[PDB]
RNA sequence: ACCCGCAGAAGAAGCACCGGCUAACUCCGUGCCAGCAGCCGCGGUAAUACGGAGGGUGCAAGCGUUAAUCGGAAUUACUGGGCGUAAAGCGCACGCAGGCGGUUUGUUAAGUCAGAUGUGAAAUCCCCGGGCUCAACCUGGGAACUGCAUCUGAUACUGGC
RNA sequence: UAGCUAGUAGGUGGGGUAACGGCUCACCUAGGCGACGAUCCCUAGCUGGUCUGAGAGGAUGACCAGCCACACUGGAACUGAGACACGGUCCAGACUCCUACGGGAGGCAGCAGUGGGGAAUAUUGCACAAUGGGCGCAAGCCUGAUGCAGCCAUGCCGCGU
């Protein structure tokens, strides 16, 4: 039931979502499982960036864990695979 | 002091700046003068001050002093205890304010408003 | 705030330079300084360093004219400090916006200074004024920013700019509706009241 | 330095032929280094006649301050009576908040790089005179091996 | 502590207070104020209530023909 | 990480039910000194094969009785 | 003492160089020389010459540091109720900061300056400034 | 979000202090009263303090109060506090527990002394960057991984032996 | 709170869960337990971490993350693995209502809102836009979860004034 799903996180209207994995489950958030990445929609520099660090993901979906649309964003964000 | 001594019993860090038990907790209470009443000061201070005894609602029959120049009704009338004792006066422990709220204003003082004077309108 | 006050009297009980009664008579005259202001009140001054160091630092913080509420978070951040907490606070606080409209010649008094930037007067290249509050960076074209280009204030203050506190460190001029801060406000310059085992002194538990 | 302090002079109590008399007797410090302050008891019967005489006294013996940084060389204690005090060696420029009881003496000294503070007493008599006991004790070092290779 | 004048003569003394029987008859345990001192039980007194607790702010002790130590 | 310990059991008359000691040290620690901090478990024992300073190692196991979750496992030495 | 022997050997020390009792003499343990070892080569002493280990001598020679007592510093701190050396250096240092202090590793008993300094941990066996 | 126009600041200081201490005190009513009054105390005192007036201090859209905490308090002492007498030798013993005993090497390696590695979650705390109207507000990065937890070397120490 | 044990423990065996194990009974053994502080009582839900304090430490536990405990009086099983499910299971009941009055019937430690309590603190709110989780084949739907916004200096940072 494991599931990586978008946080939506960063202080609202700017959210600074941050793609986490958590059991789906938690209607938005509750329980956390691991965090694994950003996606930051709004003006930053650095160490506070957008991140997509699509390995990880893999190795967890293979045994079965799920993944979000804005991951979707993150995945095929440079088309970063897409 | 052998260390195991000590151990057996250990021997206390916290504070220490203790006088006498004080009581309840509730930012305000819900209390009304049981009876405006008055009492002395001191001696050389040589005056008279007027108090209240005081039943509220988040403890303690509390006797309260109604301040600067005068006091409220008596009886229940409607009063604030905004908390208090005195320096000058040993084992008080919640007051009756005035130029604040539910009690009288505190009269004829207005050299202060959050305290004493009037109970201007909290703007 | 500006934290709102009247400019003559106040030059004469705090006695110092703040940077205030900007126009064409300031302090004292037509009606001098140290003569009083009060009449009752300041009859038996019950000082004690507390007074001391409070005016000290109080003129320091008046000379920036900075809120108490700010004032503070200057001193905190130069306190993390590995440093001698002081001095680094100075340059944080001089640092900012406000205290860098009248250093460029925009500003002159603190209020008029933030006056401008405050109604969105005077520019930075400084995270949207609209504030003095803000703090300006090392080149800012601290500029003018409209109803004030070499108006009355600003024109007369890139004068006074010059001379301000000199700012070796940011580029004073308001001339040019600029007014390049070249670089952080250091003790290269002083306009100080407190020493740094005054105030360093001062603040402690 | 090249300062002195006058610390305090004193209203004691005689207690006299007649009535009870009160002075002005002074402990004041003095340095004129850090390497020197001194600090004398004076007696008198005034605010300066008890300083004086201190100062005097004072400028007697001026002795040792923060050697090393305008620091200890190392942090030292001081009891006097019953005196807790604490005073180390750092910087100035990592701060001082300076005390009196560390940069009164220090500032005579000149010297700030010392932080200091005492537990206990609210005594200058015995603690700031325990704060110089826990001063001085600095030692005199010789080596990167001082006690080491004395 | 003030009240309204009245006439009492001082049945007992409260210890701390004194009590008053008015001129009525009407006892009140009353306060004796720092202003007044020449009071004693019998004393005929401008006592005076609050505005029980009364006050009292003026005696009637006339003279001697008994004492302590002398009083 | 381990959990076979070379305890001690030392239990007996306690009828096949006796005790390992996997002990310890705590240290009073805030105001000094060193204690013990101790465990015993009724190890494998079992019929008592944890015996009298049998100085027996035990592996943690399941219990396999109330407390015979330390399995004995060895018994090293005697000690006095 | 009766029961903690640096302790006493410190204080006899203390009671040693207090009444600049330049030498001071009393038996080794192994670890009294060792640590008297480091003290002469530390100057504190600047030798200690042995004689017994369940029989009696170990003669330090306190210096003057400098005319002045050579140890202005030195005290007991490792009663049988106390101990606060772990490894891997998890013993710092106190007063060791002016002295010696001697300490304690994988084996023996060395300058502490060595094996504290070293992150050898050392066990801090005794102390000095 | 952001962005910006207008006039005038229009619509924005009160609030707390001020008898010291403590930032600030007078002038007057009261005034040995009525009172103030954190703490000390101020209350005849023509107030400073009361009470008011006024004046002064100290603050910012705040500024005060209460309830209400660790802090300073080394005031319970770890750091870091105490039995001749200031709160500290049992009446006195014995004495079990407890704890603690010499000494010498040898030895465990356990504790210690040496190490390993994992394991502290996350926040990303701190540290230290960083992000946004400064700032508040967003994040990251070194730093929470310690110790657990477990291994082990040395073995003098320490205890094992 | 200085006392423990017969399901006691163990043994032993069945018994049981998925299963470990008296774990439990059956039997036995006598076991089987605490003054390194047990038993007893309360109290506290409890952590990352909160609080403060130089820290020591102390405090703290937020206004989170992490975890639980707990979600109409007592009792009592389920589906489901899991839930004896804050608005999924039976009665009494409590409790109150239903009720042709028997029988029965009936309930925001989710919310606003309500009662109102207390010092007092939140819209019968908006919103799926995105966010998630669900459902729903799914499409979709759902989603007071949620987003956004409502309501309170209470708590923060500022411009202003």
């Amino acid at each position: 039931m494991v599931t990586i799903r978008l946080a939506r996180h960063g202080a609202k209207k700017r959210p600074f979502y941050q793609v986490v994995v958590a059991d789906s489950r938690n209607a938005r958030n509750g329980r956390f499982i691991e965090r694994v990445g950003f996606f930051n929609p709004i003006a930053s520099e650095k160490e506070e960036g957008t991140r997509l660090d699509l390995d990880r993901i893999a190795h967890w979906v293979g045994q079965g864990a799920t993944i979000s649309d804005r991951v979707a964003a993150l995945i095929k964000e440079v088309n970063k695979a897409a | 002091a052998t260390v195991n001594q000590l151990v057996r019993k250990p021997r206390a860090r916290k504070v220490a700046k203790s006088n006498v038990p004080a009581l309840e907790a509730c930012p305000q209470k819900r209390g009304v003068c049981t009876r405006v009443y008055t009492t002395t000061p001191k001696k050389p201070n040589s005056a008279l001050r007027k108090v209240c005894r005081v039943r509220l609602t988040n403890g303690f029959e509390v006797t309260s002093y109604i301040g600067g120049e005068g006091h409220n009704l008596q009886e229940h009338s409607v009063i604030l205890i905004r908390g208090g004792r005195v320096k000058d006066l040993p084992g008080v422990r919640y007051h009756t304010v005035r130029g604040a709220l539910d009690c009288s204003g505190v009269k004829d003082r207005k050299q202060a408003r959050s305290k004493y004077g009037v109970k201007r309108p909290k703007a | 705030a500006r934290y709102l006050g009247p400019k003559l009297k106040l030059s004469r009980r705090e006695g110092t330079d703040l940077f205030l009664k900007s126009g064409v008579r300031a302090i004292d005259t037509k009606c001098k300084i140290e003569q009083a202001p009060g009449q009752h009140g300041a009859r038996k001054p019950r000082l004690s360093d507390y007074g001391v160091q409070l005016r000290e630092k109080q003129k320091v913080r008046r000379i920036y004219g900075v809120l108490e509420r700010q004032f503070r978070n200057y001193y905190k951040e130069a306190a993390r400090l590995k440093g001698n907490t002081g001095e680094n606070l100075l340059a944080l606080l001089e640092g900012r916006l406000d205290n860098v409209v009248y250093r460029m010649g925009f500003g002159a008094t603190r209020a008029e200074a933030r006056q401008l930037v405050s109604h969105k007067a005077i520019m930075v290249n400084g995270r949207v004024v609209n504030i003095a509050s803000y703090q300006v960076s090392p080149n800012d074209v601290v500029s003018i920013r409209e109803k004030a280009k070499k108006q009355s204030r600003v024109k007369a203050a890139l004068e006074l700019a010059e001379q301000r506190e000199k700012p070796t460190w940011l580029e004073v001029d308001a001339g040019k509706m600029e007014g390049t801060f070249k670089r952080k406000p250091e003790r290269s310059d002083l306009s100080a009241d407190i020493n740094e085992h005054l105030i360093v002194e001062l603040y402690s538990k | 330095e090249l300062q002195e302090k006058l610390i305090a002079v004193n209203r004691v109590s005689k207690t006299v032929k007649g009535g009870r008399i009160f002075s002005f007797t002074a402990l004041t410090v003095v340095g004129d280094g850090n390497g020197r302050v001194g600090f004398g008891y004076g007696k008198a019967r005034e605010v300066p006649a008890a300083i004086q005489k201190a100062m005097e006294k004072a400028r007697r013996n001026m002795i040792n301050v923060a050697l090393n940084n305008g620091t200890l060389q190392h942090p030292v204690k001081g009891v006097h009576t019953g005196s807790r005090v604490f005073m180390q060696p750092a910087s100035e420029g990592t701060g001082i908040i300076a005390g009196g009881a560390m940069r009164a003496v220090l500032e005579v000294a000149g010297v700030h790089n010392v932080l200091a503070k005492a537990y206990g007493s609210t005594n200058p008599i015995n603690v700031v005179r325990a704060t110089i006991d826990g001063l001085e004790n600095m030692n005199s070092p010789e080596m990167v091996a001082a006690k080491r290779g004395k | 502590l003030f009240g309204e004048p009245d006439e009492g003569i001082v049945i007992s003394r409260f210890g701390m207070h004194a009590d008053v029987e008015s001129a009525d008859g009407d006892v009140h345990r009353c306060n004796i104020r720092r202003t007044i001192r020449s009071l004693v039980t019998g004393d005929r007194v401008v006592w005076r209530p609050g505005k029980v607790k009364g006050i009292v702010e003026a005696v009637h002790e006339r003279t001697s023909v008994l004492t302590r130590p002398v009083k | 990480k381990i959990r076979t310990l070379q305890g001690r059991v030392v239990s007996d008359k306690m009828e096949k039910s006796i005790v390992v000691a996997i002990e310890r040290f705590v240290k009073h620690p805030i105001y000094g000194k060193f204690i013990k901090r101790t465990t015993k478990l009724h190890v494998h024992d079992e019929n008592n094969e944890c015996g009298i300073g049998d100085v027996v190692e035990i592996r943690e196991c399941r219990p396999l009785s109330k407390t015979k979750s330390w399995t004995l496992v060895r018994v090293v030495e005697k000690a006095v | 003492s009766m029961q903690d022997p640096i302790a006493d050997m410190l204080t006899r020390i203390r009671n040693g160089q207090a009444a600049n009792k330049a030498a001071v003499t009393m038996p080794s343990s192994k670890l009294k020389v060792a640590i008297a070892n480091v003290l002469k080569e530390e100057g504190f002493i600047e030798d200690f010459k042995v004689e017994g280990d369940t029989k009696p001598e170990l003669e330090l020679t306190l210096k003057y540091f400098q005319g002045k007592a050579v140890v202005e510093s030195i005290q007991r701190v490792s009663r049988p109720g106390l101990r606060i050396y772990k490894r891997k250096d998890e013993l710092p240092k106190v007063m060791a900061g002016l002295g010696i202090a001697v300490v304690s590793t994988s084996k023996g008993v060395m300058t502490d300056r060595a094996a504290r300094q070293a992150g050898l941990g050392g066990e801090i066996i005794c102390y000095v400034a």
